[PDB]
DNA sequence: AGCAGCTGCACC
């Protein structure tokens, strides 16, 4: 009747850190011995390049600023000299137990909550959003950076069920570009193993390896630390078990840019799928509260009111409980 | 509490981003609590079903690794964090301090319940390690072990099953399968002994604990002053502030058909141990205790010392 | 206005002394707490051990361990500069 | 009535400040600095704003910094269990913590104002000539503004945790469950945090290291606090969240709850050398500060036996505990690392490193590793282990170098009977 | 329609570090087993050619001048004493998407620059820009020291197009200046080549080698590394290497447009483009013609300046940084 | 011509 002053979603489709290693092309079949890319910390001399702010200064101390050099200490991570293929690994748990909250105050919304997720899986079961998810495993949008330059990516996943693989598949990941979801049999294949993973009768296991041709020598990207004047790093470079990786977080937000349905010219790809949902990168809120399409007046629309979205704003209700999050008013 | 009819041993679980703030003042290994009500969850998830009461759990620790970084200029230490969305227009975030740790620990809990007799006699712990994968320890999820080369399993060792040579046998054979780690051990009465020996007509106030984690080299007519082994300030359970309210009273709860209390954390000693010179392994084992008209909701190791 | 003993009281913390059989040998501590068996690690010089000289005065082997330690280790002397800055500053405030 | 000068100051050196901070040109603003902000509309405001608790021991705000619920001022209840201790229920007294609008707090601010003290005037209950200074006009706007300032500063409204607060669930004994919402000690925090101050960069702290660094007696010592952590709950303006988080701007100071091994990754295999004990042992991390404290305890004086021989037993102890936790993790390395040719044969020690070698070997490795019992193994431990002792004549004339060879052969005899069952 | 505050650009012309080998010339074409120079550590005494400082001037202690062999350790990279031709060898990859940020707080502000870049594109193509970078690999100024007192230096460019080569330059760095930018046909075919990577039409992995005939047993110039001895020479895997930013430096010297007098050559693309080796700063703040006038003038307020400034501007959003508030 | 939500704003 009224609505939960707590609510809660636990994250399924769980990522990993994704160690990195390096080595040649041609030898992927037993890509089982290479050795790992290490961080390194070097030093450069560069020029005064940011913006000046003259207030209470003299035009003389900041000319002599850009007259001298710029000292710094950054931390960098590229392949050796004998390999140009990137190989990125990583492991996926998918869950099950959708549409369950772990966290309410009320028994009604609760019931009614369960009632119209169990309506959705009944009327329109888990097969767009596993396509999606699955698209965004096929192609390499986890490899962030090293996709932009890379000739080729292939990415292959193993479906390990109790103690070894059962299943394997091997992608082409620019022939799966980042804007189109086509349909293809393995990839509903996928699909359909992601769809019976998320009902809850068992956590499914894949482990997902992707070898990017960067080039011999190049230089490969882990991801940087949030750290909020002589000596001191600037740039610091993820790394475990001293192999450099990516976070979890970001593979999270890369395998879940699928939401292709807002309202403010949609065509220009899929975003990350978020309450007022936001590109960081771009800097501007899509879905947003002024208008009726963010998912707490759609969650609350829907299961409060009894009216009901469009077939792909329920479809983005679901993949936000699917992702997790903390609500309550 | 009560003794174990058998021991089950988890073998080493790889938490990828555990809570390394463990209280308002220590951090480094999470909350033993979290392990204790890691293996409650896990015994209202798989426990009714095979008819098992689970408590008491020990703690290995086979590896620890703490996201921090020391900024150059300075002694101490900060958290690497993690980056939030924007708001509602287009802004960053105000950051959350979150401090993260990966962690690999073995587990050892006792089976106490009458659900194992002669029929399931290794089933039980692979379904408890089965159950356990999914789900999480310390605000971390528990990583799921794709192959490399060789798995790991479960192990149920009986203490009853045998004799006293038995009873050795098994428990040295067991404790080589937990030997790079070492075991968390609550010791109370030390740190009692502490404050018996240093309140020489000087009142305390939490100097018997800071006084215990330091490192003094001070002088006796330099030296650095040592002690016996490694002894770390652990969050030893709640304590109460509040009168305790109805179900239906306080506004704002995450249920309201359990009584809800504002509680304040407690600070004990904790020892790393080997898994070698504890003289049984069925000791190490965390458990509660509660006494709810008092507060001082509790968690430690019982019949060590 | 902050002096070297200044900076030498909260420097001091990185060297041990060791009394050896023939001397006074001293080592520089990374932790800074003395070289202790628990908290500490005592970086050892490549035959394995402590990188000082067997001085035979306690006096020349602290002040030969705390000149290489204002010569070579830049940090650490900044690292006891910076709390050098702030034990005053708690005598400004209190 | 001689407050009233000390209040009238208060106002003029804040009125002063909001004039100069302003960077005027223009516009003829500062008339209402004038207006309001020096007579006494601005108490009649002060005595308007509100959001002020006087706290102690209960803050949401250090969690999820957007979350509104209960915050109080309770002392927990003393516990008679021994062992622990959670809060200042001791010496060394509060500091009262208030939460409120950031706007607020220079109310809170004229409050303390130390006139002979602070803790008679925010809680100011018992003033009798300060009512008359605060309205040197009337009686009754003066206990107006008095009630006011007093009764604000002990106010709850409702129990709240606003639904990014944390509340676990505790298993009671025969069955049922407690809520048990947590909230932060930010008096026992600002005391730990004091204490931490004080032992560094107090003026004790700075007379005994000037000693230590002259190699000097003094008539006491010092300590380090070493491993501390930075959580910095403000994030650019610490005010919104507490004002003992402003006067301790960020700076939780947590205190190290780490393992033994914790920075100590090395990975490595003694291929080369011939012995393990004398070298890549020695050469190991945490084994040094062992040994060399040992060479310190060796020397000593045997008086106070019953204290110092626990210790040098004890430190033994160690010693053979990371020996088996050294064999223990070489074991994640390979399965084999002598089947290679090597200019080192080195098996007399390697045949203990490298168990799963007899698993490759399987023709003579499995009849020698079994048929030949290496126990012995102790036995070159303990000549590495004699050279712990320091080369004096006075220690070797007495009879404790007995027992010290005692102590010795009981735990390596336990090492050895380790050792035996490791096939 | 403000400048962001937040405004990131990704490098593009992105080189590996470049490795040094050593062998005889007349064995260029099978150049693949040659031996990697090695950095030694030696120890030289000297003697005192610095200035005496004020404290150094005493009568007692004016021996420093007279008695002080100075006792100093460095590094030394030599060629052996049968070789007279010194290899470098890297990979240079090029990308495409100039324009395009990579983080931004304004998208309206993201919008507006991705219509100017486009606008540019559209009227004036990468044609002088690529021109630019191929002249600047043609001639071997990636060699810095090391071309000085060459006497034959010759580069030789493959194209990766699958793992092995699609089309090979063999240029000659001695006949091509390092102070003006002349045409040849094989020049405009790498020009055309770089071009199509830049705009976005192909994928562009380079393998760049270059030999230097320096002479037997001479000394060779890797980079020296900066330490926040005195001399620590640059080593990747026990082989002496030149840094990738001396090498991306080395192609980034295309800027024959600048407030000064710029009939001297081509400096390197920087905002209020600095040569700090030679202590002035060209493009200074004070006239209007550095980097953040032009891109604040041609974004927010469309005033348009000169194609060449339109050539400087686009160059400094090809090498990236932090631009904003 | 009177309410509830939103946004900009003031202050520390």
């Amino acid at each position: 009747l009224s609505t939960a002053s707590v609510l809660a979603f636990e994250r399924k489709l769980d990522p990993s850190d994704a160690l990195m290693s390096a080595g040649a092309w041609a030898q992927r079949d037993a890509s089982q011995e290479w050795p790992a890319v290490t961080v390194r910390e070097k030093s450069v001399r560069g020029t005064i390049s940011n913006r000046l702010k003259t207030k209470d200064r003299d035009p003389a101390k900041l000319d002599a600023s850009i007259q001298s050099p710029n000292l710094q200490t950054v931390d960098v991570a590229n392949l050796p000299s004998d390999a140009d293929t990137l190989k990125v690994r990583f492991t996926l748990r998918v869950l099950g137990g959708a549409g369950t909250p772990s966290a309410c105050n009320d028994a009604a919304y609760r019931d009614k909550l369960l009632q119209t997720v169990a309506t959705y899986v009944n009327e329109q079961g888990f097969a767009e959003l596993a396509r999606r998810y699955a698209h965004n495993l096929a192609n390499a949008r986890f490899l962030w950076r090293n996709r932009v330059g890379a000739e080729a990516v292939e990415v292959r996943i193993n479906h390990i069920r109790q103690g070894e693989v059962a299943r394997t598949w091997r992608f082409d990941a620019l022939a799966i570009g980042l804007r189109d979801f086509k349909a293809d049999a393995e990839l509903d294949a996928l699909a359909e193993l992601i769809a019976s993973g998320l009902s809850g009768s068992g956590h499914v296991l894949l482990e997902v390896v992707a070898f990017a041709r960067i080039g011999d020598g190049q230089e490969v990207f882990p991801s940087q630390e949030l750290i909020l004047k002589k000596g001191q790093k600037s740039k610091t470079l993820y790394s475990v078990r001293d192999a450099a990786a990516i976070h979890s977080q970001k593979i999270g937000n890369a395998l879940r840019t699928i939401d292709t349905w807002y309202p403010d010219e949609d065509g220009l790809g899929p975003i990350a799928v978020e309450p007022y949902g936001s590109v960081t990168s771009q800097g501007k809120a899509y879905r947003q509260p002024k208008q009726k399409l963010d998912f707490y007046t759609l969650l609350d629309n829907w299961v409060l009111r009894d009216e009901a979205p469009a077939v792909e704003q329920q479809h983005y209700v679901i993949a936000n409980l699917i992702r997790g999050g903390v609500f309550g008013e | 509490v009560t003794d174990p009819e058998a021991l089950l041993l988890l073998p080493r679980l790889s938490i990828q981003n555990a809570n390394a703030i463990s209280s308002p003042l220590t951090w480094g290994f999470p909350s033993p609590g979290a392990f204790t009500g890691f293996v409650h969850a896990l015994q209202r998830r798989v426990g009714i079903s095979l008819d098992i009461e689970l408590d008491g759990v020990g703690i290995v620790c086979h590896r620890f690794e703490a996201q921090i970084s020391q900024p150059a200029g300075k002694r101490t230490k900060v958290f690497n964090l993690t980056r939030n969305p924007l708001n509602r227009d287009g802004s960053t975030a105000a950051i959350v301090e979150e401090g993260r740790a990966h962690l690999e620990v073995s587990l050892l809990l006792g089976v106490h319940g009458d659900g194992l007799d002669d029929h399931p006699a290794q089933e039980i712990a692979r379904q408890v390690q089965e159950q356990a994968g999914a789900m999480r320890l310390a605000g971390g999820s528990i990583l799921p072990w794709c192959n490399e080369r060789f798995p790991a399993p479960n192990a149920e060792l009986l203490m009853l099953g045998g004799s006293d040579e038995q009873r050795r046998k098994n428990q040295r054979r067991l404790t080589r399968r937990l030997l790079p780690g070492f075991a968390l051990v609550s010791r109370e009465a030390l740190l009692q002994q502490h404050l018996e020996t240093l309140r020489t007509t000087l009142p305390e106030a939490t100097t018997l604990d800071a006084l215990l984690d330091l490192c003094r080299i001070n002088f006796e007519p330099w030296q650095v002053r040592d002690k016996p082994g490694w002894l770390v300030p652990i969050p030893a359970g709640y304590n109460a502030l509040s009168p305790l309210y109805l179900p239906g009273e306080v506004r704002n709860a995450r249920d309201r058909e359990t009584p809800l209390r504002f509680v304040e954390n407690l600070f004990g000693l904790g020892e790393w141990l080997s898994p070698h010179r504890v003289a049984a392994l069925s000791d190490l084992l965390w458990y509660h205790h509660a006494e709810p008209d008092k507060g001082l909701y509790r968690w430690s190791t019982p019949r060590f010392v | 206005t902050i002096s070297k003993t200044d900076i030498d009281c909260y420097l001091q913390t990185y060297v041990v002394i060791d009394p050896v059989s023939n001397g006074w040998q001293w080592g520089i501590d990374e932790n800074g707490v003395g070289g202790a068996l628990h908290h500490g690690r005592v970086e050892m010089v490549e035959y394995f051990g402590l990188r000082g000289a067997t001085h035979p005065t306690e006096k020349e082997a602290m002040a030969a361990a705390l000149g290489y330690l204002w010569r070579c280790r830049q940090d650490l002397v900044a690292i006891a500069r910076n709390d050098a800055i702030e034990a005053e500053k708690y005598r400004a405030k209190a | 009535q001689e407050l009233r000068q000390f209040i009238e100051s208060f106002i003029q050196e804040r009125l002063q400040g909001k004039l100069d901070k302003l960077h005027p040109d223009e516009d003829d603003k500062r008339q209402t600095l004038l207006a309001t902000h020096r007579r006494e509309a601005w108490l009649a405001d002060a005595a308007r704003r509100v959001g002020q608790l006087q706290l102690v021991t209960h803050t949401l705000k250090p969690i999820h910094p957007d979350a509104r619920g209960s915050n109080l001022h309770s002392l927990p209840q003393a516990p008679g269990q021994p062992g622990l201790a959670g809060s200042h229920e001791l010496g060394d007294r509060l500091v009262s913590d208030v939460v409120g609008n950031a706007a607020a707090l220079d109310v809170f601010k004229f409050l303390s104002l130390q006139y002979q003290g602070k803790n008679l005037l925010n809680w100011l209950t018992e003033d009798s000539a300060e009512a008359v200074q605060a309205l040197s006009d009337n009686a009754e706007q003066a206990r107006e503004w008095r009630q006011a300032f007093i009764g604000i500063t002990a106010v709850k409204g409702a129990p709240a945790s606003h639904s990014l607060a944390k509340q676990l669930y505790f298993p009671l004994p025969g069955s049922g469950y407690h809520l048990l919402a947590p909230l932060f000690p930010t008096s026992l925090v600002h005391h730990v945090h004091a204490l931490l101050r004080e032992a560094r960069f107090g003026d004790a702290a700075k007379a005994a290291r000037e000693a230590r660094s002259r190699q000097e007696s003094w008539p006491h010592g010092f300590s380090e606090y070493p491993n501390l952590a930075i959580q910095k709950f403000g994030g650019t303006k610490p005010q919104n969240i507490s004002q003992l988080n402003s006067e301790r701007y960020g700076e939780n100071w947590l205190l190290p709850s780490l393992p033994p091994h914790w920075q100590r990754q090395d990975q490595r295999a003694p291929i080369r050398h011939s012995s393990v004990f004398e070298h890549d042992f020695g050469r190991s991390p945490e084994v040094s500060r062992l040994t060399r404290t040992l060479q310190r305890l060796l020397a000593k004086t045997r008086h106070n036996n019953f204290t110092i021989r626990r210790y040098r037993a004890q430190l033994v102890g160690q010693i053979c505990d990371e020996a088996l936790q050294y064999a223990a993790r070489l074991r994640e390395l390979e399965p084999g690392w002598s089947a290679t040719p090597g200019c080192q044969l080195h098996d007399a020690e390697q045949l203990w490193l490298d168990p799963l070698r007899a698993q490759t070997d399987e023709t003579f490795l499995q009849r020698r590793l079994r048929g030949d019992w290496p126990a012995e193994v102790g036995n070159r431990f303990a000549n590495w282990l004699n050279r712990a002792v320091s080369s004096d004549s006075q220690i070797l004339g007495s009879p404790e170098a007995a027992q010290w060879s005692q102590e010795l052969s009981k735990e390596l005899t336990m090492f050895k009977e380790i050792l035996e069952d490791e096939r």
